[PDB]
Formats: structure tokens, C-alpha cells, sequence
């Protein structure tokens, strides 16, 4: 077990406080945990608009990589 | 980007009574002026509109804003400053303002209402052409999503300059009481009737008369975005209402461009 | 300065103030009709209209003072 | 009728025209279409699109044609409807073409139209 | 597709015929062709003058039938004003989709002189892995 749990660091609440308690922090989470349906979708990005020297080491470090990196 | 809850449903169904208070904004004279950033406000979230150069030029306001939480610039005509009328000020501070939201992939939201350039000698003099081209570059250079909201006037060359559809600009749209013509109905009229004008002022006719019937028949036939929508320059007119959903439903589409340029060192912007 | 001047040639249709009203900043002066636009001729500072200089059909020049605040 | 010379008047005078728009060349062709068992361009965009999704380009578009007297019969949108929406919440541009304006025939604004929301497309990704 | 998809300087020469969707075909301007001439005997035109006819003035000849005309003379007679007026390089030269109408003998003077203009081009299409072609 290594969750980090919710404490009560102070007080003794009764039962129906804790469950008042409760359930107003669950309505008030954050909903959805993370926006896993997130799509990758590198049309138009950035990087894609800057003017590169053609001997730019920028192509590899900036462009390239915003491209590969996954 | 801040986060925001985008609310469901079509644009009509999703009008608030600010939006609505838009439909009433423009005067019915058409030679009275409004505030433009009763729009920009409007059209902003939380009201919230950060100017940039505010006691400068007034005839032309920019800022910053935000969409849907995405940041977005407005460069927008002030009818109650020189009726709107680009000058050279507002020519470089709008195209300065453009170019820097351009190099840091802000949209840009043009909201238009201008009848033309400034006139006068010391404007002629101290170089609109050369300095007034600043502002057609910077928009033609740009390569964010470029959207535009036409209220009442776009004439003639300031029609070019603010957001024209072949200059580039992703959405156009028009209020219905827009304006877009190649010059006021009165100059038109003059020249596209001359012959007529002056054969009533040889038979001693009311030209008065003839020329306001003219006038009048030039406004009620040309001076509005139907002509503009007919050959697509305009590709919606709206209520005006409907701005703030049909702006912030076009920034969603165009936050991916790719555009083709030639390759170039770098431009050669009048200066 | 405290000089409110007309920003461009035009005609005086309405004048939205009296001589020794106080007057804040934004508070409309006058209307001129310039390039056919009934354009407001507005406060740039707090204080009271004095040497109100316009009458309305005033053809006023460019630069002419509507009054000092 | 508002007065066409004020700002409501306008708006009025807005509405009437999109109205028009959904019936170009008169109701009893839609009745034909629906006597025939087909869905209408229209229907057929708002039928594939999310609901409320589309947004219409170039709705009040007229021909520029004066051949053969074309010039007396100038439909609104010229027989192409055009514009954006979503399908599964995804965007996508569309067009559908209208067989009750001149048989669906592409002419130059037709054509102009389905140009515009291919360079849309491409723009976008 | 090979035709659009084609960088190359591309140089088209219409003798005579060029029409419908064989006109889209072989070289058309909008199809990203480079230089386009037409001979004087160049025909461009949506169709045949006939069926043309067949379908603009269908009606008119079925009233001429009604009545009881010699449609078949009316139909040769509309075929001609068809074609005299329409089946030519001209309304593709006015809208600018024939560059130049030119004598058939300065044919290789003006192919040379394009091709030696478009030695260098610069086309700009968007990214792809690969386009595809229909098979
Ligand atoms: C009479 O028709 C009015 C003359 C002024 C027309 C306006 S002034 C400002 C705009 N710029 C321009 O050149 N014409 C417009």
C-alpha cells in the first residue's frame, strides 16, 4: 500500500461529517483524471514556419526532433 | 490557452443577451458614429480587452484578447475618430501590431468599418502611399488565422487593406448593414452619371434632383454586401449576434494552417 | 493644454455644452459634420468650459478651439 | 415591410433572404424531391454532419451567366450547398450538390464554391 | 492525375478539337499547364455543336415541331450560328485560358521560347509521404 491517502490532520469528525465531508470532495475532484483521448496532430505546427539556414543545426535539434520525438 | 467549457449547440442556439444587444449597435443614419469596442467587448471573454497604443492613432484600435481562452489580436476601425479613416498613424500602428502577433502565431480579428483613406495634402506629402503599403504587407505576410467582421463600410483601397478576402483573409463575414462598394454612392453616381447630369443641366432639369434619385438608386442597389457575398468576397453575412460564435467556430477551425510561400531570404517591406 | 480644437474642417450641428459647466474627461463638446460623419468632438480634461467659441452652422477650420477647460 | 433604410430593416431584409435560401427554386421542387424519396442537398448535409453543426460558405451566391437568357433565373447558392461541420465531433468540410438547380449541372459559381471549400480542406489538415 | 500532379514545364498546342472533359484532360490551363496556345482551327467548346444544339434550343424545336416547321432545317441552321459563334479558340482566349492564338507555323518558335522561359520553375504543393493515384 503506497497511495498517498487523504489525512484529517486535526479534529475527530463523526461519522455523517466525514461523510458530508466526503462527498463534497468528490464533487469537487477535478473530473476526468487526464484528456487521454489527446491526438497527435502535427499539421501546421510551429516549427514547421521558421525560415532554417540550409546548414542550420536547428534541422536537427529543433525541427527534426519536434518530428521524431514521440 | 486557458481552459474553457465550449457550449453545446448551434450558434443560435447558444446567443446571449450581450450578443444580442449587438443587433441593435449600428445606427440606422449611416452618418452616425458608434464605439467599436462596444463589438470588441462584446465579442471578447470577460470583457476583458488589453489595448495596445490607446492614446495613439484612435482612428484604429488593437489589442489583445481572448477567444474561447485563445489568445487573439483585434485590429478594428473607430468610427468615432476621423470616421474611421486610415491614415498613416494608424497604418504603421496597426501593421507593426499584425506583424508581432503574426511572429508569435496569434490570430488576428479585423473588424471593419472604413470609408476610405484620409484625405489631404500633408498626408499625400508625408507619404500615405509608401507608409499606408506597411499595412497591406504586414496582413498579405501573415499566416495566422486571418478573420473578419465587416460593420458597415469597407470602400475602395481601405477595403483592400482591411481584410479583403483575396488579401488572404480565412473567414469574411458581413453585418447587414455593411457597405462594400469602390467609393460612396455620391462620388459613383457623379462619374457613372456624368453624362446624364450634364445633359439635365443643359435642358435646365432639377439635376439636384436627378442626382439624389441617382444617389438613391446607386445606395438601394450596390452599397451593401450582397454583391460582395454574390461573387464570395464575403463568404457569410450574419446577425450580427452571431458574431462572437461565428468568430470564436472560425478559430477553432483555422488553428492549423499551412500556407505555401516562395522562399525568400527575407521580405522587402516598404519602410 | 487645455485647449479643446477642432480635429478637422467641418460644420457645427450641435454643441452639447454651455459656457461654465463643468465638464469630464469623455463628456461630448460638440458634433461637427466632417467627411460625412457626425463626428463627436469630446473632453480631454476634467474641468469647466470656458470661452465656449461655436455656434451651430460654425463652418470651423481645423485647429480652431471650441473652448479651454 | 421594416424600412430597408435602418438597421432593423436590414436584419429583416437578412432573414428573407436566408429563408429563401432553403427553397431556391421554389417549394414544389423540394415536394418533388421528397415525392421521389430522396433527401434534398440540404438535408442530405444536415443529415450526415452532426445536429447544429454546419455552417454555411457563400449561401446567397448568384451565376454571372447571361447566355442563352440564364440571366432570368438566378437561384441562390447557384445549386451547390457548401461549408464545415463535424462529424463524431471531428471537423470536416463538405459539399452537396443540388439536383433540382439546373439538373445539378456545374456552372461557374457552382464550381467556384466547391473550389473555396477545397482550399479550406487543404489549408486546414 | 499524372498530368496534375506533373511539375515539368508543361507547354500545350491545340490543334483543332478540345472538347468536354477530354479538354480537362489534355492540358487544360486550370489543370497547371504552363503555356497554352491554340491554333486557328482550334475548337473548344463544353460538346459537340450538335448535341449542344440538341439541348440548348430543345424546346424551341419542339415548338417548331408543334407548329410544324422543318425542324430538321431549323435545327442545321442553329447548329451553324452554334457553331460559328462558339466552336472556336476565341472565348477560351477571352477568358484567358488559351495564352496566345497563334499561325500554326510559329508552333516550334513559340514551344522553344516557353520551354526555354520554364527551364526553372518553382511549384509549391503540400506535404504528402506519397499522393495516390488511382489504380
Ligand atoms: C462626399 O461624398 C463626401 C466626401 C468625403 C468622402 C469620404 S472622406 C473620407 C473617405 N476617404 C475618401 O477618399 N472618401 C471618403
Amino acid at each position: 500500500d503506497h497511495e498517498a491517502h487523504i489525512k484529517v490532520l486535526r479534529g475527530e469528525p463523526t461519522p455523517e461529517e466525514m461523510a458530508a465531508l466526503m462527498a463534497v470532495l468528490a464533487s469537487a475532484g477535478g473530473g476526468p483524471a487526464e484528456p487521454v483521448k489527446k491526438e497527435r496532430n502535427m499539421w501546421g505546427h510551429p516549427v514547421d514556419k521558421l525560415r532554417y539556414s540550409v546548414f542550420s543545426w536547428q534541422r536537427v535539434t529543433l525541427l527534426e526532433r519536434t518530428h521524431m520525438r514521440r | 490557452l486557458y481552459p474553457v467549457a465550449i457550449p453545446e449547440g448551434s450558434i443560435e442556439e447558444t446567443l446571449t443577451d450581450e450578443d444580442l444587444e449587438l443587433d441593435t449597435l449600428i445606427p440606422d443614419s449611416p452618418n452616425q458614429p458608434y464605439d467599436m469596442h462596444e463589438v470588441i467587448t462584446r465579442i471578447l471573454d470577460d470583457d476583458e480587452f488589453l489595448e495596445v497604443q490607446a492614446g495613439y492613432a484612435g482612428n484604429i484600435v488593437v489589442g489583445f484578447g481572448r477567444v474561447e481562452g485563445r489568445p487573439v489580436g483585434i485590429v478594428a476601425n473607430q468610427p468615432t475618430q476621423f470616421a474611421g479613416c486610415l491614415d498613416i498613424n494608424a497604418s504603421e500602428k496597426a501593421a507593426r501590431f499584425i506583424r508581432t502577433c503574426d511572429c508569435f502565431n496569434i490570430p488576428i480579428v479585423l473588424l471593419v468599418d472604413v470609408p476610405g483613406f484620409l484625405p489631404g495634402t500633408d498626408q499625400e506629402y508625408n507619404g500615405i502611399i509608401r507608409r499606408g503599403a506597411k499595412l497591406l504587407y504586414a496582413y498579405g505576410e501573415a499566416t495566422v488565422a486571418k478573420v473578419t467582421v465587416i460593420t458597415r463600410k469597407s470602400y475602395g483601397g481601405a477595403y483592400c487593406v482591411m481584410g479583403s478576402k483575396d488579401m488572404g483573409a480565412d473567414v469574411v463575414v458581413a453585418w447587414p448593414t455593411a457597405q462594400i462598394a469602390v467609393m460612396g454612392a455620391s462620388g459613383a453616381v457623379g462619374f457613372v452619371y456624368r453624362q446624364q447630369l450634364k445633359e439635365a443641366a443643359k435642358n435646365g432639369e432639377d439635376v439636384d434632383a436627378l442626382r439624389l434619385e441617382l444617389q438613391q438608386t446607386y445606395e438601394d442597389t450596390l452599397v451593401n454586401p450582397y454583391i460582395a457575398a454574390e461573387r464570395g468576397y464575403v463568404d457569410a453575412v450574419i446577425p450580427p449576434s452571431h458574431t462572437r460564435g461565428y468568430v470564436a467556430n472560425a478559430l477553432r477551425l483555422l488553428e492549423r494552417k499551412i500556407v505555401q510561400m516562395p522562399p525568400k531570404k527575407h521580405g522587402n517591406i516598404p519602410l | 493644454g487645455d485647449a479643446v480644437t477642432a480635429p478637422m474642417q467641418g460644420t457645427v450641428v450641435k454643441v452639447a455644452v454651455e459656457e461654465g459647466q463643468e465638464v469630464s474627461a469623455g463628456d461630448l463638446v460638440v458634433v461637427l459634420e466632417a467627411m460625412k460623419m457626425e463626428n463627436p468632438v469630446t473632453a480631454h480634461k476634467d474641468g469647466t468650459i470656458t470661452g465656449l467659441a461655436v455656434e451651430a452652422g460654425a463652418a470651423i477650420t481645423q485647429g480652431t478651439v471650441i473652448a479651454e477647460i | 415591410q421594416v424600412d430597408i433604410h435602418t438597421t432593423a430593416g436590414k436584419l429583416a431584409d437578412l432573414k428573407r433572404r436566408t429563408e429563401e435560401t432553403l427553397h431556391p427554386v421554389g417549394e414544389a421542387a423540394v415536394d418533388k424531391v421528397h415525392a421521389k424519396g430522396k433527401l434534398t442537398a440540404r438535408e442530405r448535409i444536415l443529415a450526415l454532419l452532426d445536429e447544429g453543426s454546419f455552417v454555411e460558405l457563400d449561401a446567397l451566391a448568384k451565376h454571372r451567366s447571361t447566355n442563352f437568357g440564364l440571366e432570368k433565373n438566378r437561384p441562390l447558392g447557384d445549386g451547390v450547398i457548401t461549408g464545415y461541420g463535424t462529424i463524431d465531433g471531428r471537423d470536416v468540410c463538405i459539399f452537396s450538390q443540388d439536383a433540382t438547380v439546373f439538373g445539378g449541372s456545374l456552372g461557374e459559381v457552382y464550381g467556384e464554391k466547391i473550389v473555396k471549400v477545397q482550399e479550406l480542406a487543404i489549408k486546414t489538415g
